[PDB]
């Protein structure tokens, strides 16, 4: 899997992140995203694509097509500074992308 | 005439999906045991044709069947197989805290009827993980009896897939559908005399007196949410169509859990929740009412005498 | 509620075997299990998936570890372990929910090779 | 002209009414002859 | 040793009338299904005693 190690935005910008893998993975399954504050364990943020667990506001977003996904954190604010990881099931097991430090 | 084995079997899931999206079953069962797959057909030598469901004849149950008779035929011992696909609909009850439901037909499921795929932390799942499925916006043939029938799209549907059957229910919202308190009665003009360790809510109209611990319950207890709004509107309803407006609201609406386990909504006038159940015979409160009244009255007289 | 802690050695000499055991205060595994795997992260790096096991003996590994890994399960004491024959912080997260994917995480202490 | 109702099982509700009836009957008697 | 189907069956009404007016049953069950009638006897090859 593939992720660009950083991203940027001023408080109130619709910041986005891509998520690149092969057709073995993201093509025929479900994407999950995780907001890991540094020094803690990751919280699921988006499950089975677009769907948001209880707690995660509408600000975070989901999107998938081909062998690459996306995560649109609109209305970006301060506490949203963390480590976002995407990942699904390849044909045999579970994988993660690189990771991304959101900085506001 | 010779024997008659008859075994009751769950359809395959692809067929479940067919059944309830087309109101019809396939005229063949197939199950693999050990190595090879085995297979039965409806009338002998038949093909794999589709068969539509039609209504049975009746209890609280509602059945739909694909064959309404039994069949056979005449040198050596021959064994015909009668294949019947049958969809039946039973009411299932389940009581708090809903860690399992059960049907009148002896099915018992250890899953919460409100285990929305997400909320296992605030719910319960405890059947075979292997066999349980859930499908968001899921189509259903809306009436298996008629074959033209329109289509419904159910929000969330579960499938449990047992040995004798596949069980399906529509997943609902807890709290939206279940409330754990019920309006018993309202007492206009109740009298909250205070005592040593307890308030006494004496009502003449309902001929009884209720005692609560001196610390009222937090109104923001989640337990109260399903009747919270009704109770106030039940209250304000009275102070509006009961007495004149020489009286006026003293203090906020406060709630009390009574010994015995009623729950009381109080609103004065002038000029943290026990898992307990409610007590069944309310004489214990008419008794308290009796004592309270005679003792109140006796002291009054004997005082004005002395 | 679900609960995951972790114990085990915190100083491993190269090529020698590591054992990591994750305790759960669910507190049970059942045929109502879904998956329980290992997840490692080198400090300052990203996340890496290790192994994964059900209440049955079967399990799924990542060939990136060239099956150097070998996980075990003891339902008796309500725990599942792991055997390896590269230095990072570790974790045990699971599946406790139809839909979702990996949810409910357990801090897994640090180990260095 | 006859309620399809069932009979009530614990008859304290009538011993209760009996208690009140008796004490109240008796109290009023005394307090009257006192006053 | 092999299988053992056992099915529980209502007598015909003429037999009901026999049963309870004579304290005895006939040693044969007969039911028609689809076309032909089928029939069972008590010990094998028995008559209709
Ligand atoms: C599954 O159930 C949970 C309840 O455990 C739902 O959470 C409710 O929805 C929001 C939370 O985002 C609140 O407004 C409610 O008060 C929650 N209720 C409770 C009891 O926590 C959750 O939304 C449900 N999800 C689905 C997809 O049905
Ligand atoms: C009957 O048809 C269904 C779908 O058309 C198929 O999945 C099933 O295996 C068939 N059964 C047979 C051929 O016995
Ligand atoms: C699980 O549910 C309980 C009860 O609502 C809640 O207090 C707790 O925070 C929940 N745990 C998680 C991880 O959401
Ligand atoms: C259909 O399902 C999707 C995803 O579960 C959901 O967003 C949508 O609201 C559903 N449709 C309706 C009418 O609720
Ligand atoms: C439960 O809540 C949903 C969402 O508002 C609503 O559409 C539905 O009608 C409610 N169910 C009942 C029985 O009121
Ligand atoms: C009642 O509980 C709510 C939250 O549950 C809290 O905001 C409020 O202060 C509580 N009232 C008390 C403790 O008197
Ligand atoms: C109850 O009071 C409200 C305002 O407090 C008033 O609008 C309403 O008409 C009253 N109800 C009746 C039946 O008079
Ligand atoms: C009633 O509530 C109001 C505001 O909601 C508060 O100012 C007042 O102190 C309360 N009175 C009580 C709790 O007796
Ligand atoms: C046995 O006898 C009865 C009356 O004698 C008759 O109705 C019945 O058909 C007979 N069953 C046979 C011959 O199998």
């Amino acid at each position: 899997l593939t992720q660009p190690p950083s991203a940027s935005g001023t408080p109130g910008q619709r910041v986005t992140i891509s998520c690149s893998g092969s057709s073995s993975n993201i093509e025929t399954n479900y994407v999950s995203w995780y907001q890991q504050f540094p020094g803690t364990a990751p919280k699921l943020l988006i499950y089975r694509n677009n769907q948001r667990p209880s707690g995660v506001p509408d600000r975070f977003s989901g999107s998938k097509s081909g062998t690459s996904a996306s995560l649109a954190i609109s209305g970006l604010r301060s506490e949203d500074e963390a480590e976002y990881y995407c990942g699904t099931w390849d044909d045999n097991s579970w994988v993660f992308g690189g990771g991304t430090k959101l900085t506001v | 005439l010779l024997g008659s084995n008859t075994e009751y079997v769950a359809p395959p899931m692809w067929e479940i999906h067919h059944i309830n999206s087309h109101s019809q079953c396939y005229s063949s069962y197939s199950r693999v045991i050990a190595g090879t797959v085995f297979v039965a057909y409806h009338r002998d030598s038949y093909e794999n044709k589709t068969m539509q469901l039609m209504p049975d004849d009746y209890t609280h149950s509602t059945r739909y069947v694909t064959v309404k008779d039994q069949w056979h035929s005449r040198n050596l011992t021959r064994e015909t197989s009668n294949l019947n696909c049958m969809v039946t609909i039973t009411t299932a009850r389940s009581k708090y805290p809903y860690h399992f439901f059960a049907t009148s037909t002896g099915d018992v499921v250890d899953i919460s009827p409100f285990y929305n795929g997400t909320n296992r932390n605030a719910s319960y799942f405890g059947e075979n993980a292997d066999k349980f499925f859930i499908f968001p916006n899921y189509t259903i043939v809306s009436d298996f009896g008629r074959p033209n029938s329109a289509l419904e799209t159910h929000r969330l549907v579960a499938f449990l897939e047992r040995a004798d059957s596949v069980i399906s229910w529509d997943i609902q919202d807890e709290k939206n559908v279940t409330c754990q308190l019920t309006f018993w009665e309202a007492s206009e003009r109740t009298i909250r005399s205070e005592a040593e360790d307890s308030y006494h809510f004496s009502s003449a109209k309902m001929t009884a007196t209720f005692l609560s611990k001196k610390q009222e319950v937090n109104m923001s207890d989640s337990a109260l949410d399903c009747v919270r709004d009704e109770a106030i509107n039940k209250l304000q309803q009275i102070f509006n169509t009961s007495y004149n407006q020489t009286y006026e609201k003293y203090g906020n609406v406060s709630v009390f859990e009574t010994t015995g386990g009623l729950v009381v909504f109080w609103q004065g006038i002038k000029q943290h929740l026990s898992n307990m159940e409610s007590v069944h015979n309310l004489v214990y409160a008419q008794l308290q009412f009796t004592y309270d009244t005679l003792r109140g009255y006796i002291n009054r007289a004997l005082a004005q005498i002395a | 509620q679900l609960q995951l802690q972790e114990s085990g050695p915190g100083l491993v000499k190269p090529s020698e075997t590591l054992s990591l055991t994750c305790t759960v205060s669910g507190a049970s595994i059942d045929r109502s299990t879904y998956y329980w795997g290992w997840i490692r992260q080198p400090p300052g790096k990203g996340l890496e998936w290790i192994a994964n096991i059900y209440y049955n003996g079967r399990a799924v590994y990542s060939p990136s570890l060239k099956s150097r890994v070998t996980i075990s399960v003891d339902t008796s004491k309500n725990q599942f372990s792991l055997k390896v024959r590269d230095t990072a912080v570790y974790y045990c997260a699971t599946r406790w929910n139809y839909f979702f994917d990996f949810d409910y995480w357990g801090r897994g202490t640090l180990v260095t090779v």
